[PDB]
């Protein structure tokens, strides 16, 4: 019954974690390397969008 | 200014809009209502009688029946879990909710009242009326007459209660039975009148599972609910 | 699917006859249909067109006033009415199936045809080419007007006719490959310049080739390029 | 003993909290104290798509960024052409209480489900011209809340009972069943690599699953109420959640923790839909107070507001090329913003 | 005939000025509220918009009549203007009464017979009925357009649409007006509201304090229509009946001249009473009006 519950939580304990500063930087880098290819940050000129 | 192929695509999209306008008429002329109850409550037998006239893990059942040439669809959720707070949101446009409750339990009756309270005070089920069926009146009458089990050992307020002046006894029934059957009804109405605010209403009825008049009662009660909505829509009150 | 038609015969000049095609195996009511004809030793020519819902009926220049088209959806049969026949109406008539929505492939299925005998964006095609197994062929047909519409898609269609059989679709809109045809077939081109390329040729694909336009009615065909082994 | 095992689990639980505190060194708000604000984003309605007869509960985009499928509680799936606003297909359903919809990446199939406990797969490309039911999947004991394709022969579903399943469409069976939740599961999001997915249930917890093994690798807590929507950041290393406490949160898979809370005091109503933009800079959320809202995914400042709906927003999606955003509401309308 | 009045250049101009000032903005607001209702698939918006449009045309045509009355009954502008403006001014009353009757019958079908007659409570059928009403009312009152309606007289005056005594074809048109454009629609309105009250008085879920409100509203509508339109039609019928007996006797016209113009001036308060009783008396439309004014 409850025996299986203890084992399941053991697996999550043995993991390799990293620092929040490292993880925060990676999110920052991805957003600052695909900014140009985002038609909602910067509106695209007309005759190029298919809706307007 | 459109090509031959793009001109024939609009024509296809106009034969779809025509068929979707023939379904708005059937949708608007049919009334949807939801059936709720417990396991001991005889909500299955009501379905059988109403169908008899007029997959193993399936979670929804539907019944068709019409009275005086108006169509009615009844829905009964059957295979879902005990928690209810998430799939009720899909039923905030129905005409009415039918709440069928047993009256001969006397020990599961308290759990029935709490269940009625949650439906009445839901955030999504406002402006939705409730048609409650106080089922199994045949068994209740026998129990009180025999007097083996009392109704005063689960609700001490019974001793101080007297039959209301607005009663309507059936022909030839012991006044003790009338006093009992109107006490249970008043418990449910105390919840209804606490927080109604005039947006929705509760319609009581005494029923037995073998009765053939259940279809007529729903039709009469629904005719009142649509009427009330039309007074607001057509700006009369 | 199957389309079987009947009604052909001998018809004296100035007479009249009725042609009917029976449909079985698909959603007839949601599909528009065409009529095409083929002379005894010549190419194809469009005749009529009835749309889904019978809201759009077009006729060819050599057809208006004399021919009448009609369909019967519940009975799954369409009728062609012929009046005042002449000597230029001797041909084998075909019935063709077509649907139109985003991404559709019109001119999919072609019937067996019926035999009858009596007692404009011009498309130019090339009349023969030698065929040796293993080689790569290229067939080109040109057009008198640009077929590249403003939306972005070009309306050129390619068909193949093996000896003693009905035509079958190969390529639609100049770049798309039909359903059920091998991947060796390929098509490409630009405005007013088209070509069809076949790589690693194998037997059982010799015959005549046709290129069709669909930018605006009436639909125009080509003379036909013949490949012989 | 049972109490000793719980005490052992509690001691094991105390270990996990220690690891989270140790790896915390700063905040995302602190590291984002120099990036220039996005500013203000003006979205305006380009198309309004009329035709549905009742409330709209589900919506999915195609891979071609032009075709769109929607579900309503009237018994219809409509496939739209966004550019022209004309209808391609109209599929009548056997059941009418639909709650989810999906569009196959290849483009051949669509899927739907609801209170009928059944996931139905339709075939859009047949020799005849009509759409047909190709497979009905049964085996759940509760209403389906989400369904997503992996290829033409695999699908993942989440249901009212606290389970999710992987299916083989041709056979019709359950390859793997994922267990470990304690409440109704309300959402799923497949990773871009299609080898992991995240589910959020009505117990204030989100979990990460491996598709080819069947185990839960991480458990994420921090909310207080039900979680209604979940999605991945377009990188595979973060996901965002929406709940009924009028807050959204962002989690990281490699340093399991919370990073930002998107909350404001004027709004009290819950979140019904969550999605990102193509670059991961905008996080869009739909609310119960009849209007959508736009957030900046690195500063927690409201950048814009989409307000054109007369009732609650239920579904919300962003196209693959990132040129449009579609919103559906209970007023039976879809609106495309740009 | 010899007619004069010491009141005709005092009361009608002032009442018309009041009617313009109070009923132009209110009718605009009522039209906006009706547009909001028709956006929400409610078919009572079509009739409300048409009523507001008729009222607006009447308001727009009033100022020339203000000048006409201020100039001691002289029209100066021209014959074609007389024809057009007089036609609108003497016709809009019956458009208004017809659309009131349509609203009443729609409410009766909605309240007294729910669960039936769903093909008649739609927007398309409302548009069809409204167009038929416009065509029929503009085609049945078009008899004046085929005559001459500018007459000078020996005693320093020039009328527009009215002559004293009447020509002879006017009496029959007046009798048609009194008995077909006023009494019949009013009778339909009364019967429909009586039916609505009869159906409401036997419904549970409506307390006494709401039935009282419905009763007061219905009685108010009937009473205001009657009080606005009755004196004019009584005097019109009196003139028409007395003319056909003694055409050569013009004492009655000399005696009832002032009462006549003032009644014809009094009939205009319906254009102010309709927006109040059909838009600004319930909270739902008042909220929409306030929200619109907020922007």
């Amino acid at each position: 019954q409850a025996r299986k519950l203890v084992e399941q939580l053991k697996m999550e304990a043995n993991i390799d974690r990293i620092k929040v500063s490292k993880a925060a930087a990676d999110l920052m880098a991805y957003c600052e390397a695909h900014a140009k290819e985002d038609p909602l940050l910067t509106p695209v000129p007309a005759s190029e969008n298919p809706f307007r | 200014t459109l090509s031959a192929e793009d001109k024939a695509a609009v024509e296809r999209s106009k034969m779809i809009e025509k068929q979707l306008q023939k379904d708005k008429q059937v949708y608007r002329a049919t009334h949807r209502l939801l059936l709720l109850g417990a396991d001991n409550s005889g909500k299955s037998t009501i379905v059988k009688q109403m169908r008899i006239y007029h997959v193993k893990t399936s979670g929804i059942f539907e019944t068709k029946f019409q009275v005086d040439k108006v169509n009615f669809h009844m829905f009964d959720v059957g295979a879902q879990r005990d928690e209810r707070r998430k799939w009720i949101q899909c039923f905030n446009d129905v005409t009415a909710i039918i709440f069928v409750v047993d009256s001969s339990d006397y020990n599961r009756l308290q759990e029935a009242l709490n269940d009625f309270k949650s439906i009445w005070n839901n955030r999504w089920l406002r402006t939705i009326s409730v048609i409650l069926f106080l089922n199994k009146q045949d068994l209740l009458a026998e129990k009180v007459l025999a007097g083996k089990s009392k109704i005063e050992d689960y609700f001490p307020e019974f001793a101080r209660y007297t039959t209301p002046e607005d009663a309507t006894p059936e022909p030839g029934e012991d006044p003790r039975v009338t006093r009992a059957k109107y006490f249970i009804r008043d418990e449910f109405l105390r919840i209804s009148t606490a927080s109604g605010d005039g947006r929705h209403y509760c319609y009581p009825h005494f029923t037995c599972s073998v009765d053939t008049e259940n279809a007529r009662r729903i039709f009469n009660d629904c005719r009142d609910i649509i009427q009330r909505m039309h007074l607001r829509q057509y700006e009369l009150l | 699917v199957q389309l079987v038609e009947s009604g052909g015969g001998l018809v004296q000049p100035g007479g009249s006859r009725k042609l009917s095609c029976s449909a079985s195996g698909f959603a007839f009511s949601s599909f528009g249909m065409h009529w095409v004809r083929q002379a005894p030793e010549k190419g194809l020519e469009w005749v009529a067109y009835i749309s889904s819902g019978s809201g759009t009926i077009y006729y060819a220049d050599t057809v208006k006033g004399r021919f009448t088209i009609s369909r019967d959806d519940p009975k799954n049969t369409l009728f062609l009415q012929m009046t005042s026949l002449r000597s230029e109406d001797t041909a084998m008539y075909y019935c063709v199936r077509s649907i139109y929505y985003y991404g559709s492939s019109p001119f999919d299925f072609w019937g067996q045809g019926t035999t009858l005998t009596v007692s404009d964006i011009v498309m130019t095609q090339t009349s023969s080419v030698p065929v040796t197994p293993g080689e790569s062929v290229s067939i080109s047909c040109r057009s008198s007007k640009s077929l590249l519409h403003s939306n972005g898609n070009t309306y050129l269609y390619w068909f193949l006719q093996r000896p003693g059989q009905s035509p079958q679709l190969l390529i639609y809109r100049m770049s798309n490959l039909a359903s059920g045809v091998p991947d060796r077939f390929s098509g490409s081109g630009s405005g007013t310049a088209f070509t069809l390329t076949i790589s690693r040729l194998e037997a059982e694909d010799v015959g005549v080739y046709y290129c069709m336009q669909h930018l605006e009615y009436p639909l125009t065909f080509g003379a036909g390029t013949k490949l012989e082994l | 003993e049972l109490d000793q095992l719980r005490q052992e689990a509690e001691q094991l639980k105390n270990q996990i909290r220690d690891a989270r505190k140790a790896c915390a060194d700063a905040t995302l708000s602190q590291i984002t104290n120099n990036i220039d604000p996005v500013g203000r984003i003006q979205m305006r309605t380009r198309r309004t798509l009329r035709g549905h007869l009742a409330k709209i509960y589900a919506m999915h985009w195609g891979t071609d960024s032009r075709l769109l499928v929607s579900a309503s509680q009237d018994g219809k799936l409509i496939i739209w052409d966004s550019y022209t606003t004309n209808k391609v297909h109209a599929i009548p359903l056997r059941s009418s209480w639909v709650m989810t919809c999906a569009y196959a990446p290849s483009g051949n199939y669509v899927a739907c489900g609801g209170l009928d406990n059944i996931c139905s797969i339709y075939n859009l490309k047949t020799r005849e011209g009509n759409v047909r039911v190709s497979r009905e999947l049964a085996g759940h004991t509760g209403y389906l809340s989400c369904c997503r394709f992996l290829d033409d022969n695999q699908i993942v579903t989440s249901s009212g009972d606290t389970t999710c399943a992987l299916w083989d469409i041709e056979t019709g069976q359950q390859t793997t069943t994922f267990t470990g939740h304690t409440g109704d599961v309300m959402s799923l999001s497949l990773a871009p690599d299609t080898r992991l997915f995240v589910s959020g249930a009505c117990d204030a917890s989100a979990k990460l699953w491996d598709v080819r093994e069947g185990m839960c690798r991480q458990t994420f807590t921090g909310h207080e109420s039900d979680i209604n929507a979940i999605c991945f950041f377009p990188n595979g290393n973060a996901f965002a959640t929406g709940s009924d406490d009028a807050t959204c949160r962002l989690f990281d898979l490699r340093a399991d923790q919370e990073l930002m809370t998107y909350s404001h005091d004027n709004i009290i109503c819950g979140i019904t839909s969550v999605s990102f933009s193509k670059s991961g800079r905008l996080l869009l959320a739909g609310y119960d107070d009849f209007n959508c809202n736009v957030w900046d995914a690195l500063k927690a400042d409201r950048a814009g507001v989409l307000a054109g709906h007369d009732n609650r927003v239920s579904c919300l999606g962003v196209t693959d090329d990132g040129m449009a955003v579609a919103t559906g509401s209970w007023d039976s309308f879809l609106k495309i913003w740009n | 005939c010899h007619v004069d009045s010491r009141v005709d250049h005092l009361f009608p101009p002032s009442l018309y000025i009041f009617v313009i000032g109070v009923g132009l903005p209110t009718n605009c607001l009522a039209l906006w509220a009706a547009y909001r209702q028709v956006q929400q698939r409610n078919e009572l918006g079509v009739y409300l918009m048409n009523l507001s449009i008729a009222d607006l045309l009447y308001i727009c045509t009033l100022p020339l009549w203000v000048d006409y009355f201020l100039h001691h009954d002289n029209w100066i502008h021209g014959p074609g203007s007389c024809k057009l403006f007089g036609f609108i001014f003497y016709t809009n009353i019956y458009i208004s009464i017809a659309f009131l009757c349509c609203i009443s019958v729609d409410r009766y079908l909605a309240v007294a017979h729910p669960l039936r007659f769903a093909r008649l409570r739609r927007v398309k059928t409302a548009v069809a009925v409204s167009s038929v009403v416009w065509a029929t009312e503009l085609g049945a009152n078009s008899a004046p357009l085929f005559h001459d309606e500018l007459f000078r007289d020996r005693y320093n005056h020039t009328f527009c649409f009215e002559k004293f005594p009447m020509e002879g074809w006017v009496a029959w048109m007046n009798l048609y007006r009194v008995f077909v454009g006023f009494l019949f629609p009013w009778a339909l309105m009364l019967l429909s509201y009586r039916g609505i009250l009869r159906a409401v008085r036997g419904s549970v879920s409506t307390e006494r304090q709401e039935k009282a409100k419905i009763k007061r509203l219905a009685l108010s509508l009937i009473a205001i229509v009657l009080v606005c339109f009755a004196p004019y039609h009584v005097l019109l019928l009196s003139r028409s009946a007395i003319y056909l007996g003694r055409p050569w006797d013009c004492g009655f016209e000399e005696r009832v001249f002032s009462a006549y113009h003032s009644s014809l001036a009094f009939t205009s308060l319906n254009c102010v009473a309709d927006p109040i009783l059909y838009c600004l008396v319930n909270e739902g439309a008042r909220s929409d009006v306030a929200k619109a004014l907020h922007n």
